[PDB]
C-alpha cells in the first residue's frame, strides 16, 4: 500500500495512507508544525538522516497512522546528543544517490547504504568543522552531470560517474572549497544538482535572472574537485528553475 | 608603539572616500512618471567587484528605464525635452529582470562588446560604477561602523 | 524710418543665429583615431546642413561619438590596457571617404527619434540644440553671418 | 546604312565621322573651342539637337561634313535663338519613346519624331518658365519603367512613366511639385531625372557619405504624379550617382 510518511518540527513521526495528504494541514501538537514528509511503499523501507550525518531505517508498518498525533521518533531511534532528522527517504534498494556536506565533500552511494535497522543508525557522511549535511539527491540517470555552485559564486560540472561511489565516509571533494573558509561559513556548497547535460537554468538573485543555456554549463564544465568557474552576480541565489529535456 | 590602528583608520578612510567619492535625478522622476524602474536599481545589488564590470556591460543603456510595458512610455515621449540627450527604455519585469543578450570578450579592467559585424564597443571599468550603488552605501556604513571602533582604539 | 528698422531687425536676427551656433557644444577620441588609424564618425558628417544636423546626430546616439576605421581588426591590439578614454568607445568599420549611413528601425518625431535597439529595446534621441555633426557647415554659417553682420553694422550707422 | 558618329563642339560646330569607335575628345578643334558632346547613328537616320530654349531641330547626316576637317558652323544650317546654344543630341527610332522636361519640374513623353523639324527655326519642343533649363532627354527603353525624380532640395518622388501625359509640345505636365517662384529663383529644381526599371538599386554619393537605395526603399518613396515628394536626410549637394538595374 502506498504511504506518506510525516515529519514534525519537535522529531514526530506518522504514517499516512495515500499520496493525497496535505500533511502542513495535519493536526500537530502545540507548538509543533510541518517540517518535512515523504512519499513511498508499505513495504519499503523508510530513511532517516540526521544533523550529524547518521542514517536510520524504519519500517512504514510500525508507524503509527496520521490520523493521531503520531509518535515521537526517539521511541525507535536514538541520535547524537543535540541532533534532529533533517531529511528521509524512500526509494529502491538500488536506487543510486548523491550525499554531500556544504564543505564540498560528497560520494555517491545505493539507497541499501542508508539502510541500518539498529536504533543507533550508522555514520554516513562525515562532517568536517561547522559543516553541514547537503540534501541528498536521487540520481535518475547514470550519465547525469553534477553541477556544483558555491556560496562565493562558483560554478562546477562534471559526469556525476567520476565522483567515486563510497558506503560511508567523508568522501572526495566535489568542488574545491578552502577547509578554513567553509569551517567558518565564508564560504560553502550553496547549490548542488544532478541533471540531464542538455539543461537550461534560470537562476534568480533578487530583481535579476541569470540564464545559463547549455552553452553557458558547458564553459563550465571541468574536472571533479577543481575550483572552479566564478560567476558574475551569482551570489544568495533566491531560486533555481531547471529546464531538462 | 602602536600605529596600527593609525594605519588602519587611515586605510578606512581611504576607502571611505573612494566609495562615496563622486559621482541622474530627471530619469528618477520619468521613471516612475512611465511606471517603470531604473536599470541601475535593478542591479543596485551586485558587489563591489561585479560592479564595474556589469556597469561597463551594459554600455550607456546601464541609464535605462525598465517598464513591464513599454506602450505605458508613448504618449510621453511628444514633446519630451526635460531628459538627458539619449533616453533608454527597455521593456522587462523590475521584479525579475531578464539581462540583455550580449556578445563580449571581456579583457582585464574592460569588455569589449559586438554590437554588430561593423560594430564594436569598448566598455572599460569604471571607478564609481553606476550599478551596485545598494551594496557600496551599505560597505560604507560598515566602514564607519569600524572607524569609530578604531578612534576608541586610538 | 522702414529702412533702419530693416536693418536693425536682421541685424538682432544675425545676432541671435550667431549667438546660437557657437554655443558650447574631449580630443582624447582626435588623439585615439589617429592611434586607430580611422577618423570621426562627427567628421564624416561636417558636411551636414544646419536642417539634418540635429536629426542625424540624434539618429546615431550615443555612438556618434564612434571611430570610423577601415578595418577592424587594426584596433584589438590596442584595446587592452586602454584608460585614456571615455568609459564608452564605440567603433564602426567603413570607408572615411564613402562611408554608408547606418542603418536604423526608426519612428521620426519632432523634434526628435525613436529608435528600436531591439525587440524589447527603445532609444529616445531628442534633437540636440547644438548637434555634434554638420560642424564643418556650422562654422561655414557661423562666418557668413559676422560678414553679414559687419554690413549691417556699417549701414546701420549710415542709416 | 554606314555608321557614324556625330561630333559637336562647345562653339557650336559639328561634323559627321565614320564609325562608331573614335576618340571625340582627342580630335582637332578651332583654337578656343572642344568637345562638347558625340551620339552615334546610322548615316540614313537624321541627327535631333536641342537647344537651350528647348527648340529641336534635325540634319539628314549625308549633308554634314566629314571629320576630317574641323567640321562646319551649326548656324549654317541651323537658325537659333538669340544667345541660345545647342545643348543635346539624338539618334533614335522614329516612334522611340522619350521624356523631355525642364528643371522647373515639368515634362511631358514623346516620341523621337516628334522632336524632328527641318525647318531653319526648327520647332518650339519644350515651353521654359522663368529661369528654367532644359533638362537631359530621357530614352525611354521600357513603357512600363518607373519615373524617378530628385529635388536640389532633396526630395524624391517615383511612379510609372507610362502615367505622365504624352504631349509633342510644349511646357507639359507636372512631374513634381515646385513652387514656381523658388524655380525661378534657382533656390530648387529638378537635379536628377531617371527613367528605370521597378528593381533598380540606387547609390548616392554626397561627399564623405553614400546613400543605398534597394528597391525596397524606392518603394517608400513611389507616389503619384505632380506630388511633393520625399524629402530625404542629407540628400543635398549630390556628387554621383550610381544605378544597378538587372
Amino acid at each position: 500500500e502506498p504511504v506518506t510518511i510525516v515529519l514534525s518540527q519537535m522529531g514526530w513521526v506518522r504514517s499516512a495512507k495515500g499520496h493525497d495528504i496535505d500533511a502542513p494541514g495535519l493536526n500537530y501538537k502545540a507548538g509543533d508544525s510541518f517540517k518535512a514528509a515523504v512519499k513511498g511503499k508499505s513495504n519499503q523501507p523508510v530513511v532517516f538522516v540526521d544533523s550529524t550525518g547518521r542514517s536510520y531505517a524504519i519500517d512504514p508498518i510500525t508507524l503509527p497512522s496520521a490520523r493521531g498525533q503520531g509518535e515521537p521518533l526517539t521511541g525507535k531511534l536514538t541520535l547524537p546528543p543535540g541532533a534532529t532528522v533533517d531529511h528521509m527517504l524512500m526509494e529502491s534498494d538500488d536506487q543510486k544517490l548523491l550525499m554531500a556536506s556544504d564543505a564540498g565533500y560528497g560520494f555517491v552511494c545505493t539507497f541499501n547504504d542508508l539502510v541500518a535497522r539498529n536504533r543507533a543508525g550508522k555514520a554516513l557522511i562525515t562532517l568536517p568543522e561547522n559543516a553541514h549535511v547537503m540534501p541528498p539527491v536521487v540520481i535518475e540517470d547514470a550519465s547525469d552531470m553534477l553541477l556544483a555552485i558555491t556560496q562565493a559564486g562558483r560554478m562546477l560540472m562534471f559526469p556525476v560517474s567520476d565522483l567515486p561511489q563510497l558506503s560511508k565516509g567523508k568522501g572526495n571533494k566535489i568542488i574545491n572549497i578552502p577547509s578554513a573558509e567553509a569551517a567558518r561559513g565564508e564560504d560553502g556548497l550553496a547549490q548542488l544538482y544532478v541533471l540531464p547535460p542538455q539543461s537550461t537554468l534560470t537562476i534568480h538573485v533578487g530583481k535579476r535572472k541569470i540564464k545559463l543555456r547549455p552553452e553557458e554549463l558547458q564553459k563550465v564544465t571541468g574536472e571533479r574537485g577543481r575550483r572552479g568557474t566564478l560567476m558574475r552576480g551569482l551570489q544568495r541565489i533566491d531560486r533555481v528553475e531547471i529546464d531538462s529535456p | 608603539e602602536r600605529d596600527e590602528v593609525g594605519a588602519r583608520k587611515n586605510a578606512v578612510d581611504e576607502e571611505i572616500e573612494r566609495l562615496s567619492q563622486p559621482g541622474d535625478q530627471r530619469l528618477n522622476a520619468l521613471a516612475e512618471r512611465f511606471g517603470g524602474v531604473l536599470l541601475s536599481e535593478i542591479y543596485d545589488d551586485v558587489s563591489l567587484e561585479d560592479a564595474p564590470y556589469f556597469s561597463a556591460l551594459y554600455g550607456p543603456s546601464r541609464h535605462a528605464i525598465v517598464v513591464p510595458d513599454l506602450s505605458q512610455v508613448t504618449e510621453h515621449l511628444e514633446g519630451l525635452t526635460d531628459c538627458p540627450e539619449d533616453l533608454y527604455l527597455i521593456e522587462g519585469d523590475p521584479q525579475s529582470f531578464d539581462d540583455s543578450v550580449f556578445s563580449v570578450d571581456e579583457l582585464e579592467k574592460a569588455v569589449v562588446v559586438k554590437i554588430a559585424d561593423r560594430q564594436w564597443r569598448y566598455s572599460r571599468f569604471p571607478e564609481v560604477p553606476l550599478f551596485g550603488r545598494a551594496a557600496r552605501e551599505s560597505r560604507i556604513e560598515s566602514l564607519h561602523a569600524e572607524r569609530e571602533v578604531l578612534s576608541e582604539r586610538f
